[PDB]
């Protein structure tokens, strides 16, 4: 789960 | 009948005239994601962001924008499976609904809804947003919608199908792994191999308008 997040930070 | 869970992303609506994220940059409609796709971007320049989504909402309702063959095939799939079918989309468009699907889970929200932010309540909304209401859209850093029902369906699925999604954005990109853990057969249908394509047991590549009706038809015929 977790928040909506993109593969790069 | 098998329990089937379908995940869709922007690729299934590309051929319907809704342009996709160009992977080469970090730009959406010539905008940086940080500026139009984060809570912080919204706080920083509310009227630009409101204008951006006002634009997206209008373009969605243009006559030349219609469900394509892939959207239609998923409506036929739901017709055949009943409550053993669940459709989860990352898309904010309403093309699944216009195609005939019902109970579509919009885990990233909907363009045709806005949110009274002191409220938690989403409200139907088809026009511009003027002068604080916000788009009912899940931004980066925010929690996706309907996750409880989605993860329950993932644990129960006999077949998990991911369509038109690049595997960059979590938690959606992690659904294939979760499905496999609970024994589901996994299928990727996409224009090109996704970032998580190696996780899928079965895969077919090409435009959704061709690949999805083809897969759906061979699924339906395998039933009877
Ligand atoms: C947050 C906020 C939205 C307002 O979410 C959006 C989006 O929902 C999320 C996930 O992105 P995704 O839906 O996976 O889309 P892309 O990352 O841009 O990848 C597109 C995917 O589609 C394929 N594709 C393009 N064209 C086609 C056709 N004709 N047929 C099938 N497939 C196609 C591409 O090859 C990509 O794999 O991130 C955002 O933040």
């Amino acid at each position: 789960g977790g928040a909506k997040r993109h593969r790069k930070i | 009948k098998p329990r089937v869970l379908v995940l869709t992303g922007a690729g299934i609506s590309a051929e319907s005239g809704i342009r996709t994220f160009r992977a080469a940059d970090g730009l959406w409609e010539e905008h940086r994601v940080e500026d139009v796709g984060t809570p912080e971007g919204f706080d920083r320049d509310p009227e630009l962001v409101q204008a951006f989504y006002n634009a997206r909402r209008r373009q969605l309702q243009q006559p030349e924008i219609q469900p394509n063959a892939a959207h239609l095939a998923l409506a036929k799939l739901q017709d055949a499976l009943g409550d053993r079918f669940l459709l989860v989309t990352q898309n904010c468009d309403n093309l699944h609904e216009r195609a005939g699907n019902t109970n579509v889970i919009h885990m990233h929200g909907e363009l045709l809804k806005v949110r009274c932010s002191q409220s938690g309540q989403a409200l139907d909304w088809t026009g511009d947003v003027t002068p604080p209401l916000r788009p009912h859209v899940v931004w980066f850093g925010e929690m996706p919608l309907g996750m409880d029902e989605i993860y329950m369906a993932l644990s129960m699925a006999d077949i998990f199908i991911a369509i038109g999604t690049s595997g960059h954005v979590y938690p959606a990109a992690g659904f294939v792994h979760e499905a496999k853990l609970h024994g589901a057969h996994t299928v990727e249908l996409n224009l090109e191999p996704s970032q998580v394509g190696n996780e899928f047991a079965e895969k077919y590549y090409g435009p959704a308008s061709q690949v999805v009706p083809e897969f759906v038809e061979k699924l339906l015929k395998g039933l009877k």
